[PDB]
RNA sequence: ACGGAAGGGCACCACCAGGAGUGGAGCCUGCGGCUUAAUUUGACCAACACGGGGAAACUCACCAGGUCCAGACACAAUAAGGAUUGACAGAUUGAGAGCUCUUUCUUGAUUUUGUGGGUGGUGGUGCAUGGCCGUUCUUAGUUGGUGGAGUGAUUUGUCUGCUUAAUUGCGAUAACGAACGAGACCUUAACCUACUAAAUAGGGUUGCUGGCACUUGCCGGUUGACUCUUCUUAGAGGGACUAUCGGUUUCAAGCCGAUGGAAGUUUGAGGCAAUAACAGGUCUGUGAUGCCCUUAGACGUUCUGGGCCGCACGCGCGCUACACUGACGGAGCCAGCGAGUACAACCUUGGCCGAGAGGUCUGGGUAAUCUUGUGAAACUCCGUCGUGCUGGGGAUAGAGCAUUGUAAUUAUUGCUCUUCAACGAGGAAUUCCUAGUAAGCGCAAGUCAUCAGCUUGCGUUGAUUACGUCCCUGCCCUUUGUACACACC
């Protein structure tokens, strides 16, 4: 029952919109940039976060996607 | 209440010397502390003066805090017939 | 004096419900705000934040001084190793204690109930409080209990942040009818929340990127070298 | 004269962490300005105050209870130190919360 | 709102497949009824081992009695040739109570008797109230600002679909932006041979020794030294985000499977937990409290004794059992939550006594130091028993020995010997529960001077059967009908 509710998603659409140069395919270093240019509260949102943009990202690197 | 003068003397000299008292609620004890005297009579002399205006009585977790405002000095001083420029512990400036 | 450590920092901790319990019985008139206990090697240190601080200190600074005498009394103190201090509230806004007790005493002079809630509920977000909202319950204008609801801004129910900015307060008011409850809430703007986290558990930041230009190529930019 | 080393003890509690941790970690520091030898804040664990209470002051309604707690963190400190040093930092760096004592077992 | 109307989804307080049961027996406890001087009372899914309700005194609220004012303050009134107070001894009393009397003695303006008034009340009213908690409702549901439709109550936003545990998202759109709830968040349980460290935790090497072996080795003892942090701790951090891959999905949200992992059910378990509401409970928790009642031979307070435990009967939580997968003897010997004395007397080691309960003498521990490695039970190994209500079951009684207690009879509780009852797996019916779960087993803590068969926690051994459904009982959304709105009671 994983769904990522509006917060997580919201802000990984920021982040691409804001930051797709820098943005990778690896979870790890998309975690790191989280980190880095985005202040997540706590890490778990962090790791949520860091996963569903790089979800968005490998989707965008299969095509191009809505929204 | 029927207090013995002599304990009443004790309250009211103890009570003006330093201003305060608590007077545990708890009745029937045998000794009130920093007195010698039976509590009871002590709360019940401190609920007279207050029902007079003379102490501000505060009661809270049992303790019935007690505090001496200006006609209460007036009125001890009268009664303790002690010179008319001593003031009681609460009244020295004993600031920061 | 010898006790478990256990029941040490129980009993500090009765001694200061004693305290605080006792200041809001005493202080009301005064608009109590809190109370606390900071232990010195030497002096049991006693700082009250509450509105009307000359007052508190009374004249010559004698009720100061009584007050303590009363502590000394109650817990078996002695002289000079303990002293009461008293402060200035920093915003009297965005303390509950206080506006429950003022809206209480303008309660007990008979003012409009909605009125005084509302007047509350401007002050405090005149204050920058990003929500208050409050709760009188009981007998308004009616033999029958009811219970009246004025809130603006939002107010967090779930999760610590209920504990972390949201700050309550609960009072009673006695009438010549009956007893009015009286509940006040007020969440504080979490980026001027010291001493803890600065933001909700879900509000996330992102930093604006900067624009920077690329066209140059070969550019070879030598330094002077060194050795 | 105090040459004579008091092997001094420094212990401490609290209901809360970062302050102790704080607390601790100045006098650490403070050990290590003056050339302090010591052993350093060992953890203790933290023992759970816990009571429990049912919630309904009269009995009716759901069985429904809750649990109370605190936890206390200890970590004692010893010093293998000089006299006066010590002592000044026992009477400086002091936080509300946190409680220190000292024990000379010299 | 309801439908023995429809669509789509959920829930072991529902069911299917099951497990353990309860309901049959005895007992403990809680209700009803009866009885009684009183057998004090409030609750009747959401009352009934609930009011922390395991009450011998107190508790206390009931009953038969006996005390006292702890009736402030104001005024009047007596009154300093006595307002008054107290008492030895006797009658009286249960009392060594000057409570009441016999006599007399003591005491000094605090008092005494009338008025006003005030206090005290586990007195009444939770259908006057607060606060709190419970429930509707563990489900996912609510709300307002501009904008659209309605004269309007209202409605759209809050939905055709698919997905989710979720008004969770993908989306479509007279809706756009938002707020509360859910999630996020904290505590806790894992994983950390990565960091910091440790005589209040452990380990190694080496000392100084004990024994057995004789080869330099094994199992030990020492608060002797050096050294380390893997386990034990607790701080800062790391870690999991459905990560990779394969299926399936208007190819989007997402679902399924495998692999790597410690962990892939939201990672497990929880804590908070929205709007609206109940005439749900509590005046019996509160010096929270409005009103009413009482306020002197008192419904105040205290003392003595009794009751809250009675017993022709019914019901609700449970405990012990009906035995062979067992009972009884020995022997093995394994935990984690706790807790523990100061102005009081707690946790108790160890040494002596006693058969045991227990007693005594000392010594630790205000606590990772001492009880304590809580050497706990179930369990394991070897024997006795042998299908016999039997060596099961231990209720009901008789006698004795101790402990706590001012006080134990109406057996407080523990121990020793004996009688050993019903009980043959329990009808209708009904309860809880899908993994360290149920179940078995005990220990600690709260009640505690003494007392649990209770509760809150903890750990040991540890499964069968699902991994689904709307059939029963209900819940959520939508559509429809209604003569219902105190709403199908
Ligand atoms: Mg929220
Ligand atoms: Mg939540
Ligand atoms: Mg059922
Ligand atoms: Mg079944
Ligand atoms: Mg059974
Ligand atoms: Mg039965
Ligand atoms: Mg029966
Ligand atoms: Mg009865
Ligand atoms: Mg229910
Ligand atoms: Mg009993
Ligand atoms: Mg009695
Ligand atoms: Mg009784
Ligand atoms: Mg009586
Ligand atoms: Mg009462
Ligand atoms: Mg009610
Ligand atoms: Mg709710
Ligand atoms: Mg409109
Ligand atoms: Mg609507
Ligand atoms: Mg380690
Ligand atoms: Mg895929
Ligand atoms: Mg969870
Ligand atoms: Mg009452
Ligand atoms: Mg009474
Ligand atoms: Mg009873
Ligand atoms: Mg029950
Ligand atoms: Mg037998
Ligand atoms: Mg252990
Ligand atoms: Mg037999
Ligand atoms: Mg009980
Ligand atoms: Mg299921
Ligand atoms: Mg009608
Ligand atoms: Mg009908």
């Amino acid at each position: 029952g994983r769904v990522r509710t509006k917060t997580v998603k919201r802000a990984s659409k920021a982040l691409i919109e804001k930051y797709y140069p820098k943005l990778t395919m690896d979870f790890q270093t998309n975690k790191r940039l989280c980190d880095e240019i985005a202040t997540i509260q706590s890490k778990r949102l962090r790791n949520k976060i860091a996963g569903y943009t790089t979800h968005l990202m490998k989707r965008i690197q299969k095509g191009p996607v809505r929204g | 209440m029927l207090i013995p003068k002599e304990d009443r003397k004790k309250i009211y000299q103890h009570l003006f010397q330093e201003g305060v008292l608590v007077a545990k609620k708890d009745f029937n004890q045998p000794k009130h502390e920093e007195i010698d005297t039976k509590n009871l009579f002590v709360i019940k002399a401190l609920q007279s003066l207050t029902s007079k205006g003379f102490v501000k009585t505060q009661f809270s977790w049992q303790y019935y805090y007690y505090t001496l405002t200006e006609e209460g000095v007036v009125y001890l001083r009268e009664y303790l017939n002690l010179p008319e420029h001593i003031f009681p512990a609460t009244y020295l400036a004993g600031q920061s | 004096a010898i006790i478990s450590k256990k029941r040490k920092l129980v009993a500090d901790g009765v001694f200061y419900a004693e305290l605080n319990e006792f200041f809001t019985r005493e202080l009301a008139e005064e608009g109590y705000s809190g109370v606390e206990v900071r232990v010195t090697p030497t002096k049991t240190e006693i700082i009250i934040r509450a509105t009307k601080v000359q007052d508190v200190v009374g004249e010559n600074g004698r009720r100061i001084n009584e007050l303590t005498l009363l502590i000394e009394k109650r817990f078996k103190y002695k002289r000079g190793t303990i002293a009461l201090y008293a402060e200035r509230v920093h915003d009297r806004g965005l303390s509950a204690v206080a506006q429950a007790e003022s809206m209480k005493f303008k309660l007990l002079n008979g003012l409009a109930i909605r009125r005084a809630a509302y007047g509350v509920v401007r002050y405090v977000m005149e204050s920058g409080a990003k929500g208050c909202e409050v709760v009188i319950s009981g007998k308004l204008r009616a033999a029958r209990a009811k219970s009246m609801k004025f809130a603006d801004g939002f107010l967090i129910h779930s999760g610590q942040p209920v504990n972390d900015f949201i700050e309550t307060a609960t009072r009673h008011v006695l009438l010549r009818q009956g007893v009015l409850g009286i509940k006040v809430k007020i969440m504080k703007d979490p980026s001027r929340n010291t001493s803890g986290p600065k933001a909700l558990p879900d509000a996330v930041t992102i930093i604006e990127p900067k624009e920077e230009e690329p066209v140059l190529e070969p550019s070879v930019k030598d330094y002077r070298p060194t050795e | 004269q105090e040459v004579v080393i008091h092997k001094i003890r420094i212990n401490l509690t609290s209901t809360k962490v970062k302050q102790l941790e704080n607390v601790s970690a100045n006098i650490i520091k403070n050990a290590e300005t003056f050339k302090l030898v010591k052993k350093g804040p060992v953890r203790l664990p933290t023992k759970v105050l816990k009571i429990s209470t049912r919630k309904t002051p009269n009995g009716e309604g759901s069985k429904t209870w809750d649990t109370y707690e605190m936890r206390i963190h200890k970590r004692y400190i010893d010093l293998e130190a000089p006299a006066h040093i010590v002592k000044r930092i026992t009477q400086i760096t002091i936080e509300p919360g946190v409680d220190v004592e000292v024990i000379i077992a010299a």
